[PDB]
């Protein structure tokens, strides 16, 4: 936090702490299923599958082997778009919207074009 | 079968039977408050649908074949729930192939249309999940599509007859021309003029849902514990199998180790 | 009364008559009550294996 | 400190942060980087443990942190095998248990007669894979009186430091802590080894009992209270006042993600309002009667807000 | 000797009673000793059951079916089964108004349902 | 006491399959329902 | 199928096949049962067992350690009773059937003198 | 169990007849001309309405009636080695026609 | 047998027979009470509960944590001890009447001691 500040290290351990957490749960799914699985449970099952697709972006030199174009995300754009879909700001979209995407721009963008 | 192959497995084993071991006690504590709800249940039963037994009402010839219900869950888990009430509705079809089926549950609607698709009219899932009450029971006996308009309407239903395992019974429903032409009908000061037949029949099918929905989630629930506690078992036994071997290997393995180092050094 | 008209017998009057006295009462003694009035079963009319309108409320 | 297999870079940023916090001024730094010879990293715990024992043998007291105790054994493997020896388990000499204990041995509490000094030895083993049970992991444990296990797995939840309870045990008990903070210490262990056991209930909370909500509900609190930040260390006094309200029952009405907003307002006003139950407990050490019913009623008014 | 059992708890369930004024289809009927067999339906009315003395509970039933047994047996089968102070009087005064502005003003089974809640809305509070 | 923080997934075996399976069926369902609503929102 | 013929190499791949399904699957019967599979996996689950019991004859060497008499099945009818058994003409059959037999034609005298 | 999911209906049985089309016989190697055409109408979305039973005779009969009918589209695949927007478009309506015997 | 007597290894059979079925009776008496047995069951989970603790005897140097005297139990005292509970002797007295107790003489002191 004395090094990328406040605001950055709040991001940094909330998404450090969803992700661990859906480990434990996708284990009782295995066995149980869904049902017991609550309303905060549901919740943090879908946060995690798009916050991990979200942090994969097309390489430039992997443009042989992807199809698509290099994208380039600043500092500054990864930690405004980690902080507002940890909040409720995009629970309404899809997964499908943040793989191989960008930052919050390309996020909004591929979602509007699929469902057309 | 090497040293990160022999940690994989028991450290996946060991979780599976914390789950198990966790979902057994949770099923004790869950069939405490069904419990309270299937006596209830089965004392209503018996003094609601009270004038039918000293009346004497039965039915007789079939009138546009028959209608057939099969009250289940939609989750899985619990032993042979889904085998036992799919076995059961298929062998009371035999007589009467060209009867509807009324299926309240996604597991006895998969098994079914595996053997008689075209016999199933009515699907009804999300029921299996909380408790049944009263508004469950009379929302699907007013909208099973036309159910008055036959002439004999089974439910089929697992019963618990103790308190590990159960059996699957069934209970039959009278029609609104099945009522009124009993051989004791009579005898009770009931009003012509306005529905007295054909509310009592109706009133039965609801009835009839809910105890039978109520039994059929305590036979479920009492299944599901002997199962998670099967599961827990065996995992226990994998794991203390799984343990010897890993010892094994764990001692080979320093030992072909040290043999490595030992044959370089001296040659 | 006059239900008879219409397409409730008693299985269905008596469900509406006692989930009105329930909530004409006392609102502190609503205590395990409020989930016998409310469902989520969807009543689906299969025809041949496809389905008609998936009913429900 | 004793830094022995680190980087250059690894020893530079530790004696520049204990420096700007007046700690470097009584505390010595035995520099041992991987990048000398053999001889010298492996000599690094003997040649610390000699200048720590001029303390306790005068008067004064000692602590050595032998970090790490894995890089030891990695240096005085390397040594034996050049030198025409015989190796054994783990490509280790015949003398590998007796390298470690002859070490830790050595820092001891003396008593009355002999100046009544002592010395700590904080070696850090340096697992593989969370593997308690190796080599090298096996034979620092059995040597010394106790060890602290920490996982990677808690770290990523939310408790820092990761320090499992269930784990990590003391062989010396209770004998040698403060008496104020042993009263509270005392029912705080059985309602952490009661709530771990129980722990997997946590997921099906629709379903929970009068006896199973109350162990849920007190055992999340007093797990998040006891986890502090980097380089904020507490005192006795403030450490007593916290443990006493999550153990009584005063912390189960408040939420589960108010517990970090809790420990900072009522540590704060306990200084301004109450400062004379605070200098007790620091200067005596121990709690009498009139100590007990003036810290339930200060916890009781501030509750309310 | 009463048989008053609802479809979550049983109340009389033992035969232990003697007199049972409950509100049948018809009028304020009372149960006595052995009564006649009339197994007819039950009203929303007060089921007081006057126990031997004067030890009568008001117990405000929503309706269901009296069933009476040749075997001086009296199953009072009805869907609730509450007393008369589980009825607040503030909230009592809200479903009434509410019942009587939605009657007569929509169609289906809207104006049908409004109807039949404002009698039963009025004869309880009456009786309180 | 031993570590089994997601050793479900880490195997690869019967259970791991069955795991990552089920996820990707309940996934594919919910995005069927989101892009549905989210097209007939915007006209 | 250039050695064997069409016919051979169609029976071999189906029973090998249904061998491997279920092996794969040991760790789902053996921990939560025969009860968690679905309506596909639990036929191949029965014609599994009788398939390998089917392929164990009993030689006539080791006639005193068995009990049984020796069989020496053909090419022929060890292809078409393999054939005839994953199709669904064997299905009715008890598994102790096919236990240390012959071919087709000892499959059907033993499961007729177990029933009587 | 589960037997839902239309729209993933169309994606299960692609999948299917996709890898039984590729898997071929021991010296039987095929050239870029035979495998452009079979790869074409199992991803487009021709070979689902097949039996899954008729993937192997189905091979022989596509790349038989494009020797001898059109002739053209096969020989262009193998000495171009691209298909442009006249090569796509015939080879598209040729697949379709031979669907129905 | 051959070693301890026979009057000392049917001592030693019996108490080991009532403590193993005690023990795996441990998770059927959680989940469905204390009252829902039979006669024979409810018998020998009342007499096991008394000789386990009848067992542990307080030591001479473990009289300054427990409080209580030290007991040294000989090798006769302690035989005709447990088998006179496993007869039906002892049946009526207290579960805590043997703990902390040594010999046939501790237990009839404690019990008559405890309530007057």
């Amino acid at each position: 936090v004395s090094v990328v500040g406040q605001e950055h290290y709040d991001v940094a351990t909330g998404v450090q702490q969803t992700l661990q957490a859906y480990k434990s749960l996708q284990d009782i799914i295995a066995i149980l299923g869904m049902d017991e699985l609550s309303e905060q449970d549901k919740l943090t099952v879908e946060r995690a599958r798009k916050i991990q697709r979200f942090l994969s972006q097309p390489f430039a030199v992997a443009e042989v082997f992807t199809g698509i174009e290099g994208k380039l995300v600043r500092l500054k754009d990864t930690i405004a778009s980690f902080k507002a879909v940890l909040e409720g700001k995009y629970d309404h979209l899809p997964e499908n919207a943040f793989y191989m995407v960008g930052g919050i721009e390309d996020v909004v963008a591929k979602a509007e074009k699929i469902a057309a | 079968a090497t040293l990160r192959e022999i940690e994989t497995r028991l450290k996946s084993i060991k979780n599976i039977e914390k789950i198990t071991n966790t979902m057994k006690v949770v099923a004790s504590t869950r069939m405490g408050r069904a419990q309270r709800a299937m006596a209830s249940s089965r004392a209503f039963r018996e003094g609601d649908s009270d004038f039918f037994a000293t009346a004497e009402t039965s039915t007789p010839e079939t009138a546009e074949k028959t209608l057939i219900i099969a009250v289940s869950s939609d989750k899985g888990l619990c032993g042979s729930i889904h085998s036992q009430i799919a076995k059961a509705t298929r062998a009371k079809l035999q007589e009467t192939p060209n009867a509807d089926v009324v299926t309240i549950g996604d597991k006895i609607k998969a098994q079914m249309l595996r053997t008689h698709s075209s016999n199933v009219v009515l699907s009804f899932n999300g029921v299996g999940k909380e408790a049944p009450t009263f508004w469950e029971a009379s929302l699907i006996a007013d909208e099973i599509r036309k159910l008055g308009d036959y002439d004999k309407i089974e439910v089929m239903y697992n019963k618990f007859v103790s308190g590990v395992a159960f059996e699957p019974s069934v209970f039959p429903s009278f029609s609104p021309i099945s009522i009124e032409e009993s051989p004791k009908l009579s005898e009770f000061e009931l009003e012509e003029d306005q529905a007295i037949p054909t509310s009592l029949s109706q009133i039965s099918l609801t009835n009839a849902i809910l105890n039978a929905m109520a039994e059929g989630y305590a036979s479920e629930i009492s299944a599901r514990r002997n199962a998670m506690d099967n599961a827990s078992k065996n995992a226990g036994e994998m794991i203390n199998k799984y343990s010897i071997l890993y010892n094994r290997t764990r001692q080979a393995v320093i030992t072909n180790e040290l043999v490595d180092i030992i044959t370089g050094a001296s040659s | 009364s006059s239900w008879q008209k219409a397409g409730i017998s008693f299985n269905k009057y008596l469900a509406i008559a006692a989930r009105t006295v329930q909530r004409s009462l006392k609102n502190d003694l609503k205590v395990a009550a409020e989930k016998r009035y409310i469902s989520d079963a969807k009543v689906q009319k299969l025809e041949k294996v496809s389905t008609t309108d998936l009913a429900s409320n | 400190y004793v830094a022995v297999g680190q980087k250059r870079s690894t020893v530079a940023q530790l004696v520049q942060t204990l420096e700007q916090n007046d700690a470097m001024k009584y505390s010595i730094v035995v520099a041992a980087t991987a990048s000398e010879a053999a001889p010298l990293q492996y000599l690094a715990p003997f040649t610390a443990c000699a200048i720590a024992e001029w303390f306790r043998d005068n008067g004064k007291h000692a602590l050595i942190v032998y970090d790490d105790l894995s890089k030891q054994a990695v240096a005085y493997r390397q040594l034996s095998l050049l030198l025409r020896r015989p190796p054994g388990r783990e490509a280790y000499p015949g003398d590998v248990f007796y390298l470690h204990s002859r070490l830790l041995e050595r820092a001891a509490k003396m008593s009355d007669a002999n100046g009544g000094g002592s010395l700590t030895a904080l070696p850090v083993i340096e697992t593989q894979g969370g593997d308690v049970s190796a080599y090298i992991p096996t034979n620092v444990i059995s040597i010394t009186d106790g060890q602290i296990f920490l996982e990677a797995e808690l770290f990523y939840k939310g408790i820092r430091p990761a320090i499992n309870v269930g784990l990590s045990v003391s062989r010396v008990g209770s004998a040698a802590q403060v008496k104020a903070m042993k009263q509270v210490a005392g029912s705080l262990k059985l309602f952490l080894a009661q709530y771990r056991e129980v722990a997997a209930f946590a997921q099906f909370g629709s379903d929970l009992d009068a006896s199973t909500k109350q162990t849920l509900s007190r055992g999340e609190r007093l797990t998040q209270l006891l986890k502090q930040k980097q380089y904020s260390p507490q005192a006795s006094e403030e450490q007593v006042p916290v443990i006493y309200a999550g153990v009584n029952g005063f912390l189960d009405n408040i939420p589960i993600e108010r517990i970090p907003e809790f420990e900072e307002q009522f540590i704060a006003y306990l200084k301004a309002n109450e400062g004379d139950i605070l200098e007790a407990i620091r200067t005596k050490g121990e709690l009498s009667s009139e100590l007990l019913d003036k810290l339930k009623s200060a916890t009781e008014t501030f509750v309310a807000t | 000797k009463v048989s008053l059992v609802a479809p979550h708890q049983a109340i009389f369930t033992n035969k232990e009673v003697s007199q049972v004024n409950l509100p049948a289809s018809s009028g304020e009927m009372g149960v006595l000793a052995n009564h006649v067999p009339t197994v007819e339906e039950l009203a929303p009315g007060v089921v007081e059951v006057i126990e031997s003395s004067g030890t009568a509970s008001k117990y405000f039933v929503s309706g269901g079916f009296a069933s009476i047994l040749p075997g001086s047996k009296l199953s009072i089968s009805t869907v609730e089964a509450h007393p008369l102070d589980a009825f607040s009087s503030e909230n009592i005064k809200s479903l009434l108004a509410e019942a009587q502005k939605n009657a007569s003003s929509a169609d289906e089974t809207v104006a049908a349902e409004a109807a039949i809640e404002i009698e039963v809305l009025e004869a309880l509070q009456a009786a309180v | 006491v031993r570590s089994s923080a997601g050793a479900v997934r880490d195997a690869g075996g019967a259970f791991g399959k069955r795991e990552q399976a089920e996820e990707e069926r309940y996934f594919r369902a919910r995005a069927k329902e989101q892009l549905a609503a989210l097209k007939k929102h915007h006209e």
